[PDB]
Order: structure tokens, then C-alpha cells, then sequence
């Protein structure tokens, strides 16, 4: 419904950024009912292997961390 | 043409993927396909490391850091299978494509040993 | 770009609460330095993919900019 539009967006904004700024980017959305949608700016099976490769602290978000940003304007 | 109702297509895709798999465990095995097995072994290899990293300080302190370096070992395993998965693939049809398909099988080795270690080296902290 | 990075992520979140879904997002930069979200945990989520077999939608560049021009 919205959802297969607010989907699109979200992987058309991600696809921006991986040209604009040179990155290499993975999504992956589980919906209610537990099916699979998944984007990739290049190899998904790339992406995720070197995922896996970086033993390396790094900047990591969740919803929690989104709900605070968004809680102090 | 909606498939959510057919049990023909169910079955004949079912019929379809088991001879792919026999075809793909008889018949090795082109490079560039290696990528989503490694991935897989790295998804497996991160879950065990933090199920390790939370079941560490519940482990006396005299054990602590003879499980790290078990850790490390493993890591150093995993990107020690990667440079040989891509140096497969760069020659995937010269006379050094089965050489490092050996040297691929020799990581994979080495990854399942140094687990066992280290999930024998766990077993000796629980006994207390 | 960490403007960019923050909307990305800020809309990936507006997706996971208003639709009801569980999301991951890997972000390697231009010198292999990494950012990352997930709606929940980043390592259920992926659990979740390495157990899933079955078809789904799997998009790339080339699919993004073919629907881009309707």
C-alpha cells in the first residue's frame, strides 16, 4: 500500500548515497508476516563478506538511539 | 501468473532443487560462486564470538585470556580463508586454480580445529 | 555525507516503527571505514537472514534507476 512506496524511497535514498558519496551499502527488511526484501549498491554476498571481515569497533544505531536524537529539537 | 496456490509448481520446484544440490556437491565448483559459502562461514563465526564475548566474564579470571587468543586465532583463520577465496577466483581457469582451491580446503581446516579448541578450552573454565 | 548518512538511517527507522519491520543497514564508506543500523539487534536480524532460504525481492543499482524512469 505505503508500504511498498515508503520501501522504494528507502531504497532509492540509499542508492543516492552510494553514488554520491562512494559507498557500498546492504539493506535488508523483514516485514510482519517475516518476508524477505533485501537492496544491495553492488553484491549483496559482497557486502555481508566483508561485513563479516570487520573485527573493528565502529559506529552502530538502533531504533532506541533514532527515538533520542529525535527527542531533543 | 500467481503461485501462491499452486502445489505443482511447489512440488516440481522441490524436484528442481534437489538435483541442483546433487549437481552442485558432485560437480565442483566455480569461483565467484565461493563468495556467499564464505559469507556464511563468517555469519556463523560472528554469532559464536559474541555468544563468547557475553559468556566470558561468567568464566573464573585464570581463564579469560587463554579463550581470547583462541578469539584471535580464529579471526586470523577467517581472513586467512578470505585471501585464498579471492586469489581462486583471479584464476579461475589458469593452472593455479586448484592450487588454491587447496589452499582454500587447508583454512577450512584449520577454522574447524581451532573452534574445537576453543570450545574445548571453555569446557576446562565450566569446570569449577 | 554524514548528513546523507543520518536521513538514511532516520528513514529506515520511520519504515521499521510505521510498518512494522525488522531492518538492517551496512554503510562502508569511501575508505572502508563502517556505520550501521538495525531496528532491534543487528545480530537477530542477520540470524534471521542466514536461516532464510526461501525466494524474495532482491534489488540492485540497475533495478533502482530502471524504475527510476516512469
Amino acid at each position: 500500500v505505503t508500504f511498498t512506496k515508503r520501501k522504494f524511497g528507502l531504497m532509492k535514498k540509499a542508492y543516492e548515497l552510494s553514488v554520491l558519496c562512494d559507498c557500498e551499502i546492504a539493506l535488508i527488511i523483514f516485514n510482519s508476516t517475516n518476508k524477505l526484501f533485501q537492496y544491495a549498491s553492488t553484491d549483496m554476498d559482497k557486502v555481508l563478506l566483508k561485513y563479516t571481515e570487520y573485527n573493528e569497533p565502529h559506529e552502530s544505531r538502533t531504533n532506541s538511539d533514532i527515538v533520542e536524537a529525535l527527542n531533543k529539537k | 501468473l500467481d503461485r501462491s496456490n499452486d502445489k505443482v509448481y511447489e512440488n516440481v520446484t522441490g524436484l528442481v532443487k534437489a538435483v541442483i544440490e546433487m549437481s552442485s556437491k558432485i560437480q565442483p565448483a566455480p569461483p565467484e560462486e565461493y563468495v556467499p559459502m564464505v559469507k556464511e562461514v563468517g555469519l556463523a563465526l560472528r554469532t559464536l564470538l559474541a555468544t563468547v564475548d557475553e559468556t566470558i566474564p561468567a568464566l573464573p579470571a585464570s581463564t579469560h585470556r587463554e579463550i581470547e587468543m583462541a578469539q584471535k586465532l580464529l579471526n586470523s583463520d577467517l581472513g586467512e580463508l578470505i585471501s585464498k577465496m579471492k586469489l581462486a577466483q583471479q584464476y579461475v581457469m589458469t593452472s593455479l586454480q586448484q592450487e588454491y582451491k587447496k589452499q582454500m580446503l587447508t583454512a577450512a581446516h584449520a577454522l574447524a580445529v581451532d573452534a574445537k579448541n576453543l570450545l574445548d578450552v571453555i569446557d576446562q573454565a565450566r569446570l569449577k
